[PDB]
């Protein structure tokens, strides 16, 4: 039982851990959307990033 | 004779052109500077990482 209450508390600990990795309201590890693009060219072509929920 | 007075009558209006041409060239390089300022507003704008408060 000890080890089952050690296992379920690391596991709530995981879930916190993963959703509080946002930087302006915007993050790549809860799975909140599918992918991020960044500028990268004077014109608009983007640089994308994938998303790779964790 | 009457001829050169009318030339001296030409002058002015030539150099009544000149002036209106460097009016709108003034405010041609202040439009360009904008457009070039909105182009790099746009640009910005154009991300699709940005917070619903930037755009």
């Amino acid at each position: 039982n000890a080890l089952k209450s050690d296992f379920d508390s690391l596991r709530d600990q995981i879930e916190k851990a993963a959703t509080n990795a946002k930087f302006n309201g915007v993050s790549i590890a809860d799975g909140s959307t599918t992918k991020l693009t960044f500028l990268a060219n004077s014109d608009g072509s983007g640089f994308t990033v994938n998303a790779k929920t964790i | 004779s009457a001829t050169a007075a009318s030339m001296n009558a030409v002058k002015d209006s030539l150099q009544r052109g000149q002036s209106t041409i460097d009016v709108a060239l003034a405010a041609g390089d202040t439009i360009t500077d904008l457009l070039g300022k909105m182009k790099e507003k746009a640009l910005a704008a154009s991300d699709t990482s940005l917070n619903t408060a930037s755009f």
